């Protein structure tokens, strides 16, 4: 598929300025950084969980394995 | 029991990402390799030639290869003969073949140290700990005839007897040859011997980091620049109603 | 014609694939991996070729030919490193590439997706047979254990492995055919990679919001060329940092010992990018089923397109399955872990559990949470 | 035509003449008298052939199979009583066991201490199984072919 | 769409290149060589790959790895033979392929013809670096003499050869890079071969009477597929007869002696398919000019399209130039001869004469007899 | 003078395109190789194992390898030791290395005969002529110390003295061992030794020729069949005028 | 270029028969062999010449070279 036969579009007016008449990385604070946060706090509660969960299991696992090696002070009290 | 003790972690003079090897120490190490290890441990991949320009002078190294004679190609009559080693010869092998060595070191086989530092977990930290670390076996544990207890070694029984005590050799640069100290240099050597690049590879790593630093922001600004025409764009719907 | 860039039989091919090519505007950064994957390939083939020019494929010269290449061949060390580490950059990317598609339903473009699975299989094989080449303990033992697996295949089994490699065991006659195979496959990857992009180009490129992009596309070049080159550097910098500061960070030391058939190392395990499956392999005891689990762990990808139920393509507006998705990656991540560990109690369990939670999330949860998710939208 | 060409090429892949040559091994039983354990090379690994005396034989046949980690009746593992044929590789980590040694008068692997009996059965050490017995048969009273 | 053979992104590629493809009806049997050339390639790449699986690229194992392949590898002998002899089938065809084009003015399709020249150059290189592999006396000496030629290139000369191969002389470090190069190039041939056919397909296929075929084309498959398969067997039978009865008919015996740097054979000469140029090479004494003559002996092909004057394309109805043409092949045939002979009197002359009659027939006669031939037709 | 004499051309029993090697003769040859040539000429690529099934019985060949002991791998102590050759060993080398041999045959070096037959123009025709063909040098021509005139050999001076006269050995199959005759078998051997395929390669050539014979006519008839629709076709121009 | 847009053709009527209603390799003598000859004798006089010529030169060359080796009975009549 090429250009000129994608869709039946009507009544949309767009306005844009040359790259040289504007700023590249504008308003890092006014709108920039906020949205970055507007995002970290939007998925953290959806992504983090299973990862955190994984972690606990990784730890439990390693710790347990590393315990089942050491001897029990009482396997021989005689 | 698959129970083991893991080496600590020493602040080697060459662990910094941007810190190279201390060649004065490398130089030393070479000496302990040559004067003590080289009688059991082969180092097939390094050769005198390498020392040149790194921790030894050309002539200096040339004379150091002479000290050893090597077996060389057929006669005019077709037989093996000896001769003073040149600069291009590789470090001498202590034994003609493995089984030959296994029989000189009571069964065990002293590994070639060319890549040892990277053939064992821990590298220098490991080797060091191992060298300066033999001691009497703990109670209940008994090592058999010919083996020597060393906690740092898996199984704690090494076919290798403590190879390094105070003196044993005398660093000519004028340095207090204490076991601990001597073992340090041997390790920094083993490092170099395993990856001669090291210093070169890092100076390079520096130069790469600075390029990434400079290159990405540029293309970032550039990417941001072309796009702006969209990021800033503004739609509007105007049906004639 | 005027343009003379849209008329020429060859340029027209380029000006229609890297310029003037209609790409959606809202393409996410996840789409930067196809690019990377491709350049990742150019890179391997290069460094490899240049590295093959110093290698000898023979039991008695392999290990040292490589060593020599590093100690003697100018900048040889760097080339080897890049190639080795590159293998990983390659898989990390191919894995993020799969991902993006799995969760933007890119896979609904069946043909372009099926070839992609063939790309993964191929890229694997070439990387398995390629690691033997250096002929170190793991190279050898890995080859001997992983190849011998086919042995489970009843009847026409033993005879396959026994022919696959040399004659009776991974020895010289197989290092050669492996070297050859390694040299050949990458070019087949590139070949197929063309077919991949062809099928792709048939339809547009999918996008994050999963709804028709026709509404407003943008010329690839002016934009995406820049976009990808940016990605190239942003991802290539860590590659090099890793490649130049911790060269062996991801490499088994045991593979610095020339292969020796009289010393089987403890803990024989394939490269990390294979672990997840190595895990699911030793999950089921019956050797046969084990292979099948292994085979299915990857081949399942062919089924994904038939397990899509959502009335929506991507899963941007599908919070439920969204956690299911991350719960899944986490799962693979765990399988990886379990694979690097010994076959002992704390693990053995976590293993077959995770392994089980793998096939369920793909086979049964996803599709189910799928429809259920539809009812909730009144559909 | 195709059937041929295809199969011909499908063999220039299979093991070659030089390999099949070391495929099978002929051993003279008469040159290995009772009491000693002989080592040979087969498929790049040591092949153990030992002639057993009353002491070695009987002491080995009496212990219970369900008491072993690798339950195996020596007489269900052998063709001829005076003959033991073993793969010279410990089942633990690929090492080589020693003749005339150990707590069981058979073989002992010094790598991690696996002890085997004169029947090649695992008794001491982590070794998961008894030494492997190669596929084979006899050619005569003094001849044996393994492979 | 209905056909479902003309709609599918891939089949459509095939059904448009081996079926439904408009081919002139009067196509001559000379057109059967493109086909052959292609299958000739599939064959090499196959036998080669399969042969590479038993080779070792190292001064100390090369010669015997090949020998072993023949004495030990099942049907190994046959595979080597086919591959070796195939090299020739390849050139005989590529030479008849050039021919047909030279005299049907097929070359007027510039782009499709220029790539073809690139195909020839490539196919050569791959065959020069490929003959060294067996590392026999000629393999070695041929490599040493022919490579050292660049030495004439002033200034940046010696340094090229001296880098080209290993370090100071054809030794191990070059056998490797040659082996690698040999393995790589064939795939590049196939790559380009695609571009070749692309450009071709742009226009129709030319035909013997050199006049528009549109008047009546015919579906390739129903017809030409059959036609070519016929050619395949008619030409493949001698290949095999030669390959199976006189295996060494075209092979220098001196190349059965493991390479030895202390014994330069007398009469060092490259394979027959190179001779014609080897001749034109030793025609001019000044070492430098010699290379140039050599280089120009092939590169001249790029100029052919600019030396066409006839108001007609083919030269079916051009009796004069028709004899010129045959007078030319005869000429190449002679150069071949002169090349296999020593550099002595009866020859040395016939050599530079034929060599001179080569560049004149292409550079000056042909174009001239061309226009003159036009006046005679009242044009 | 680059002046030379070229061998004639004998009707070998194996020159027919469809004619294989006469194994009874091959068998013989082996004997002359073994009992006379093998003391100077190496044949590194053939091994007893090959004789099996071609001109010798398995056991027959097994016993023939025993006759020779070979040097084999390191001890348990690491040293080279001898032992009776097996079926898998390759024919023994007369000398430890070239220079060693050049010194035993007055400078010259007896080539390995593995591929000789195809390493020289003429092959058997050559070798034969050479063997049964020494004679006194023609007038004006004088050969130096240690060399022997032979017209068939370039330079006419061979470091090889006539190696074959009547008897010298006794073919056990019961055959009149005349120089001429014995040299014939040695040649048919050299042939086999150089290309063991031979017989197989030809029986194969036969089968291929018959396929070409059958396959081409079929596809020819088939090609002719599809085309006919054109070859027979008939045009006609009918403008309404 | 595909089928259906090759050329502006008009007024040509062609007649052909199924392959099964006719003969494959027909009239080898009636018309077959003649034309083969109608051809050998049509180009022989155009192709043969330069080849024949080549031959003579090949022979001359080999013969001469093979003569310049042998000695002249008179390079020494003393
Ligand atoms: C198998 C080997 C597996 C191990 C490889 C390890 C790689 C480790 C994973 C690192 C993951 C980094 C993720 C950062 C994520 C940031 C984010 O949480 O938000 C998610 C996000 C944004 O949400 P939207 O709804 O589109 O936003 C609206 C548009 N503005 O998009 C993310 O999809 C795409 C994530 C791809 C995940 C990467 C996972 C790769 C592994 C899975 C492959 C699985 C397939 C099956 C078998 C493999 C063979
Ligand atoms: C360089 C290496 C050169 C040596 C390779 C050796 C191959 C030996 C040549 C054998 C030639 C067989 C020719 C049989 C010819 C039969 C014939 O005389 O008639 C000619 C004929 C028919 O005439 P029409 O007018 O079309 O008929 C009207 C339509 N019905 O058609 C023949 O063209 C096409 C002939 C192709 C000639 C083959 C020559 C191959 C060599 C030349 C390549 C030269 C290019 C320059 C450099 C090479 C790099
Ligand atoms: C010289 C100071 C010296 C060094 C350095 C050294 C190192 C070394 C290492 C790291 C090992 C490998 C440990 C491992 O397997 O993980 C090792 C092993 C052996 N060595 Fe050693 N060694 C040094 C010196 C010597 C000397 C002087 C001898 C011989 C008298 C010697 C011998 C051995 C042997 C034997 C082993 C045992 C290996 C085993 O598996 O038991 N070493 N050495
Ligand atoms: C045994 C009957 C026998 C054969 C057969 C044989 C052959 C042979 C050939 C074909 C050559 C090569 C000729 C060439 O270079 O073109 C050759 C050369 C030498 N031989 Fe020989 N030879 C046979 C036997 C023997 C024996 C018994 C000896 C050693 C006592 C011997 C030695 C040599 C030597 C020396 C050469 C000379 C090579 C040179 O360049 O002068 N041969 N032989
Ligand atoms: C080495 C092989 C591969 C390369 C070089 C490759 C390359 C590409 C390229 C160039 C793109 C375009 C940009 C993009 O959308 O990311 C692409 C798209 C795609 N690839 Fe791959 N790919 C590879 C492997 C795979 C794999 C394994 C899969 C399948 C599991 C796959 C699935 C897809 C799909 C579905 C698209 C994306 C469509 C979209 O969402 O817009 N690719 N690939
Ligand atoms: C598809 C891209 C490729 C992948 C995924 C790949 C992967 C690998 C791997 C895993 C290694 C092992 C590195 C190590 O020793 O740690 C390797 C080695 C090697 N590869 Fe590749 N390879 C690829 C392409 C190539 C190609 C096409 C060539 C050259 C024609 C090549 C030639 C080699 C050689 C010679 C080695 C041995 C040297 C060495 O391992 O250092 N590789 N490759
Ligand atoms: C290995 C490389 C080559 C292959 C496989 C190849 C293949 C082909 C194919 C498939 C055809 C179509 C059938 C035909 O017209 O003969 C073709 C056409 C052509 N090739 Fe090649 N070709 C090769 C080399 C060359 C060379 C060296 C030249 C240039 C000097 C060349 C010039 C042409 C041209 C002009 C056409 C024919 C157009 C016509 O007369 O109808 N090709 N080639
Ligand atoms: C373009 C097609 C090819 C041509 C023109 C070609 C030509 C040759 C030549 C001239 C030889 C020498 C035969 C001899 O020793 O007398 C040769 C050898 C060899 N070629 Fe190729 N070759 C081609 C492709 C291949 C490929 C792609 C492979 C495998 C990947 C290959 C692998 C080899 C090997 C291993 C040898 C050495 C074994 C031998 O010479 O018998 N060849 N090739
Ligand atoms: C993509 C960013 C690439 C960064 C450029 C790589 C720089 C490599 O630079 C290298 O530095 C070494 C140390 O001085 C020199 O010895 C080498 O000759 C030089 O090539
Ligand atoms: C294109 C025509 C191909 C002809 C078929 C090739 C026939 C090869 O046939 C071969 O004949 C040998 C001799 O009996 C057998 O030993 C081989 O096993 C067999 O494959
Ligand atoms: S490897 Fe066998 S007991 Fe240790």
């Amino acid at each position: 598929r090429q250009f000129g036969h994608l869709t039946r579009v009507r009544h949309l007016i767009t306005y844009s300025l040359s790259p040289f008449e504007q700023r590249p990385f504008p308003h890092y604070f006014s709108k920039g950084v906020p949205n970055v946060w507007r995002r970290l706090r939007a998925c953290i509660l959806r992504v983090a969980p299973p990862f955190l969960a994984f972690y606990l299991l990784y730890t439990w696992g390693t710790q347990e394995f590393e315990k089942s090696k050491r001897k029990n002070p009482a396997a021989y009290v005689n | 029991s698959d129970l083991e003790l893991h080496p600590p972690s020493y602040p080697w003079s060459h662990r910094g990402p941007l810190s190279s090897l201390d060649h004065t120490s490398i130089r030393r190490g070479f000496q302990v390799y040559k004067q003590v290890c080289s009688s059991c441990h082969s180092m097939d991949y390094v050769a005198y030639r390498h020392l040149v320009g790194v921790c030894y002078t050309e002539d200096e190294a040339k004379a150091l290869a002479e000290e050893v004679e090597v077996q060389d190609g057929p006669n005019e009559d077709g037989e093996m003969f000896m001769r003073p080693g040149k600069l291009s010869d590789y470090f001498p092998k202590p034994y003609p073949n493995p089984e030959a060595a296994r029989a000189a070191n009571n069964g065990a086989l002293p590994p070639d140290l060319s890549y040892i530092v990277r053939a064992r977990h821990g590298g220098e930290d490991y080797v060091f700990s191992l060298l300066t670390g033999y001691c009497e076996p703990p109670t209940g544990v008994s090592v058999r005839e010919g083996l020597y207890f060393n906690p740092y070694f898996p199984g704690q029984a090494i076919g290798m007897a403590p190879p390094i005590y105070n003196d044993v050799l005398e660093f000519d640069d004028g340095t207090p040859a204490t076991m601990s100290q001597v073992a340090k240099d041997v390790c920094t050597f083993l490092r170099w011997a395993a990856e001669p690049e090291h210093d070169h590879r890092k100076r390079m790593g520096l130069k790469m980091l600075l390029m990434m630093g400079l290159l990405v922001p540029l293309v970032y600004y550039m990417k941001r620049h072309k796009w702006s025409v969209l990021k800033s764009r503004k739609l509007a719907y105007r049906p004639p109603k | 014609a005027p343009n003379i860039r849209k008329s020429h039989p060859l340029l027209k091919m380029i000006n229609n694939s890297l310029i003037d090519l209609p790409a959606p505007s809202n393409i996410s950064a996840w789409w930067n991996f196809g690019s990377l994957l491709a350049v990742c390939l150019m890179t391997q083939i290069l460094t490899g070729l240049l590295l093959a020019m110093h290698y000898t494929a023979d039991t008695s010269l392999a290990f040292s030919s490589v060593a020599h290449t590093c100690r003697n061949v100018q900048y040889g060390w760097l080339i080897r490193n890049l190639h080795a580490n590159g293998a990983s950059f390659f898989f990390i990317c191919i894995f993020l590439h799969i991902g993006r598609g799995l969760y933007y339903g890119s896979y609904l473009y069946k043909e372009t997706w099926n070839t992609g699975v063939i790309l993964l299989l191929t890229l694997m094989a070439t990387a398995f047979v390629g690691y033997v080449l250096p002929w170190g303990q793991m190279s050898f033992w890995g080859a001997t254990v992983i190849t011998n697996l086919f042995s489970a295949i009843p009847y026409i089994g033993h005879t396959l492995v026994e022919w696959a490699w040399g004659g009776f065991s991974v020895d010289n006659p197989t290092l050669t055919r492996f070297f050859a195979l390694h040299f050949l496959l990458p070019f087949a990857i590139a070949g197929i990679t063309i077919i991949h992009l062809t099928f792709l180009h048939e339809s547009g490129s999918n996008n994050p919001l999963g709804i028709s992009s026709d509404s407003d596309k943008i010329p690839f070049h002016p934009y995406y060329s820049f976009k990808d080159i940016l990605g190239l550097t942003l991802m290539l910098t860590p590659f090099l940092t890793l490649a130049l500061f911790s060269p062996n960070l991801l490499g088994d030391p045991e593979n610095f010992t020339p292969a020796n058939p009289l010393v089987t190392p403890p803990h024989i395990k394939p490269e990390w990018y294979f672990l997840f499956a190595y895990a699911i392999l030793r999950s089921i005891p019956n050797k046969l089923g084990g292979v099948l689990a292994l085979a299915a762990s990857v081949l399942i990808l062919f089924l994904i397109p038939f397990l899509h139920k959502s009335k929506q393509r991507t899963m941007t507006f599908r919070p439920l399955s969204q956690t299911l998705f991350w719960l899944l990656v986490a799962n693979l991540l765990i399988l990886t872990w379990i694979g690097s560990q010994p076959v002992e109690h704390p693990f053995i369990i976590i293993g077959q559990m995770a392994s089980l939670s793998y096939f369920t999330i793909l086979l049964i949860l996803f599709p189910t949470i799928g429809t259920l998710e539809n009812k909730m939208l009144n559909y | 035509a195709a059937k041929n060409v295809v199969t011909q090429f499908v063999s220039s892949m299979s093991a070659s003449a030089d390999v099949l040559a070391m495929s099978k091994i002929e051993i003279k039983l008469s040159d290995i008298p009772e009491g000693k354990n002989m080592a040979f090379k087969w498929r790049g690994k040591p092949l153990f052939v030992r002639h057993r005396t009353k002491k070695e034989i009987d002491q080995e046949a009496a212990v219970e199979v369900s008491q072993l980690r690798d339950p195996q009746h020596d007489l269900e593992r052998v063709k001829k009583p005076e003959w033991v044929i073993l793969i010279g590789v410990c089942t633990h980590l690929g090492c080589v066991p020693i003749a005339n040694a150990g707590d069981f008068g058979g073989y002992y692997c010094p790598c991690h201490g696996s002890h085997y009996d004169a029947s090649g059965r695992i008794r001491k050490g982590p070794a998961p199984l008894n030494l492997e017995v190669p596929s084979y048969e006899f050619t005569s009273d003094d001849m044996v072919i393994v492979g």
